[PDB]
């Protein structure tokens, strides 16, 4: 993803 | 102009006051034209 | 000095009677820690209760004890109130008599719970409970109309005359800051923002009291929202990542009036407001009209007052006058009827005393104060 | 019927073409009751005459 | 006939509609050579995609394209994308429509580039995107129940009362099959065993995919495990050298069911079903429990659905009965849903015509597919 998680 | 078949009927309300009030007795050319136009379109 | 403690399922807002404003407004959780403890020595507590567990709340489960306006853990909501007398307003309720608040078509279970676990656990001298979409209208100044009542617990309108609340007018709704909260991180996952945890829940809900607004036309700032780059904003997470969110500003308040975005049949709380009045009398329906009076959180977005009063219109009647009245205190509306209430000389009337208490029961709280 | 009047005041009628935006104040006018406007100012003047008395 | 691609984050499924099985099943791997070519005699090619890359797994660095269902790397996926057409199916996309599926609640850009991508590169006549959840119960010849899909990036639970899904009660956890694989070299490192490199990932899903099973209870298994034998099996890895694990066999798994072992907040896989379930109107909720039905690799454990009966049935209420259904084939659940989408008659015009994308660029992918 972009804010959270990493994709 | 009358059409060769009977068509859909629409109903209206006749007016109960005098036409001469109202703005249809008034013969202006406007109107005039709309006939000639429709009766050729 | 009566106390004046208006427990709330987001935040629990705690005084002094005759002051104009809360002493410790301070969120209303109880964190746990998930992970085990490595340091020793530090005297690490077992439970944080409020702004402590929201400072930590990255390595604690917080759990709300109030859900929908039950208490569904009468162990905690007992915390929560030991926090409030010795830590925040540091006054021992031995000589100070308690107020407490109740939420509409409340259980008699919880009028019982309150009172006994308050007149055993801490033992104040005496107390009294009232509605809070009573005292709403108190501290606008007005005794007679209609409440909005919203807050992170569920959305009451409680049509009050005289005074007294109308039982058979009150109308629930679900609708609330929570379900707008959740709504909000389910269509922030389409920009790719993904906030699942407790703990991100709380970064979600400053978002939303910062950036979130009404709009006046929902299709008309939908095509201006998408065609133009002006409505979006920058919001910055704890951790320096900025984030931008383009018409999620006007989406997830427009939840209130639209339940259907979340799935629920009942309609908005511009029509609940509106079938609420039908319910009362006739000829009392032109007094509520013109002294509608929005309360609580969930109320407090821009431009609400507008866009009530624009469709509430159209439903009511052309002869009807409409005037949404939105102080700008209305967060503690609550806190604040309370305290005017407490003040009053003739409120010592019906206080609930100690010593009637005990020759009565727990029963005594249904009859005396209603 | 009326769907016909669209595709013939457009084909043959420019003029007709659009009224609606010629004609606005009569849309606003929709919205307010005549008789509640009317009570509402007579209301005024019988306040007024019996404050004079 | 119209291809049905699956892309997905572990393996991609592609054949034909029609068919009962995919025709090339291939792992969703783009690989590059970190070391530095020596011999000039082979082609030595700058990356290899699929099962090409499996073989040669210990000189590359095996990056996977697709995380969390979100495609992270699209210089990658046009490769795996053009692999799969042109060395696999053997077709071309010019004269076929290609049917694709999406995880439900992805963010909007990646759904929106891949009707780029089919409309720029390979010029297909057609296209459409579905949920992965929704074709897996058409597979099992259903139109209302709750699937419970779980794979390498997403473990939705999507509550579908007829042929359309119902949106507000669709549940997503970041927990699959990925996850495990990661917590599974993490527990065993405790025996001695150390598997880092992407290369030794591979061989850590193998011994997931034989040796791992679902404990029906837990702790009783903890106990017995702890008296030695009788439950730790031999594997043996492509070095030569034999691996005997024990209590392991049953802890990966179990991280399904308790996701605090991996730090994570969330409710595990059997909670998030019966919280999906209670979002939905009271009168379905009747069909839906009895229509529970499970796909995707991750639920094929020997076992697990003998424990999430047991689970629900405990949470959920003894009036309503719990049914399980659990296809024999459900690994290709979701290809083989989109095969009989794809057959249909009605389905012909649902398709997005290469005229209608050039007027409405990729954005008409949001307003005509789902
Ligand atoms: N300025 C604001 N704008 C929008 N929402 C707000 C604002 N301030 C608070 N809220 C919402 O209102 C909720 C607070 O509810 P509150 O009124 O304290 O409940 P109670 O009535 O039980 O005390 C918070 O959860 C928050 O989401
Ligand atoms: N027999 C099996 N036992 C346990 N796990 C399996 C088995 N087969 C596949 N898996 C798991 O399922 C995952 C892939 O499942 P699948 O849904 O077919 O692919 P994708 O998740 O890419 O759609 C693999 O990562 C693997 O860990
Ligand atoms: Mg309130
Ligand atoms: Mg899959």
């Amino acid at each position: 993803w972009x804010a959270x998680c990493p994709a | 102009r009358r059409p060769t078949r009977r068509l859909k009927q629409m109903h209206w309300e006749k007016l109960n006051s005098g036409l001469e009030f109202t703005f249809w007795t008034g013969p202006s050319d406007e109107a005039n034209k709309i006939l000639e136009t429709l009766h050729t379109s | 000095a009566a106390l004046v403690v208006d427990n709330g399922s987001g935040m629990c807002k705690a005084g002094f009677a005759g002051d104009d404003a809360p002493r410790a407004v301070f969120p209303s959780i109880v964190g746990r820690p998930r992970h085990q403890g490595v340091m020793v020595g530090m005297g690490q507590k077992d439970s944080y209760v409020g702004d402590e567990a929201q400072s930590k709340r990255g390595i604690l489960t917080l759990k709300y004890p109030i859900e929908h306006g039950i208490v569904t853990n009468w162990d905690d909501m007992e915390k929560i109130w030991h926090h409030t007398f010795y830590n925040e307003l540091r006054v021992a309720p031995e000589e100070h008599p308690v107020l407490l608040t109740e939420a509409p078509l409340n259980p008699k279970a919880n009028r019982e719970k309150m009172t006994q676990i308050m007149f055993e656990t801490f033992n104040t001298p005496a107390m009294y409970v009232a509605i809070q979409a009573v005292l709403s209208l108190y501290a606008s100044g007005r005794t007679t109309g209609i409440v909005m009542d919203s807050g992170d617990g569920v959305t009451h309108t409680v049509p009050i005359y005289e005074g007294y609340a109308l039982p058979h007018a009150i109308l629930r709704l679900d609708l609330a800051g929570r379900d707008l909260t959740d709504y909000l991180m389910k269509i922030l996952t389409e920009r790719g923002y993904s906030f699942t945890t407790t703990a991100e829940r709380e970064i979600v809900r400053d978002i939303k009291e910062k950036l979130c607004y009404v709009a006046l036309d929902f299709e008309q700032e939908m095509a201006t929202a998408a065609s133009s780059s002006s409505l979006e904003k920058s919001y910055e997470l704890p951790d320096g990542q900025v984030i931008t969110i383009g018409n999620e500003r006007f989406r997830c308040p427009e939840a209130l009036f639209q339940p259907s975005f979340l799935g629920m049949e009942s309609a908005g709380i511009h029509e609940t407001t509106f079938n609420s009045i039908m319910k009362c009398d006739v000829d009392i329906r032109k007094d509520l009209y013109a002294n509608t009076v929005l309360s609580g959180g969930t109320t407090m977005y821009p431009g609400i007052a507008d866009r009530m009063q624009k469709e509430i219109t159209a439903l009511a009647p052309s002869t009807m006058k409409i005037k949404i009245i939105a102080p700008p205190e209305r967060k503690y509306s609550v806190w604040i009827g309370g305290s005017i209430l407490a003040s009053l000389s003739t409120f010592q009337q019906m206080w609930i005393s100690k010593q009637e208490y005990d020759e009565s029961g727990p029963s005594i709280v249904h009859r005396k104060c209603f | 019927l009326l769907h016909i009047l669209d595709i013939t005041i457009r084909k043959h009628f420019p003029q007709f073409d659009n009224f609606s935006p010629e004609l606005s104040t009569v849309t606003e006018a929709a919205k307010l009751n005549i008789e509640a406007i009317e009570q509402e100012c007579s209301e005024l003047i019988r306040g007024c005459q019996n404050l004079q008395i």
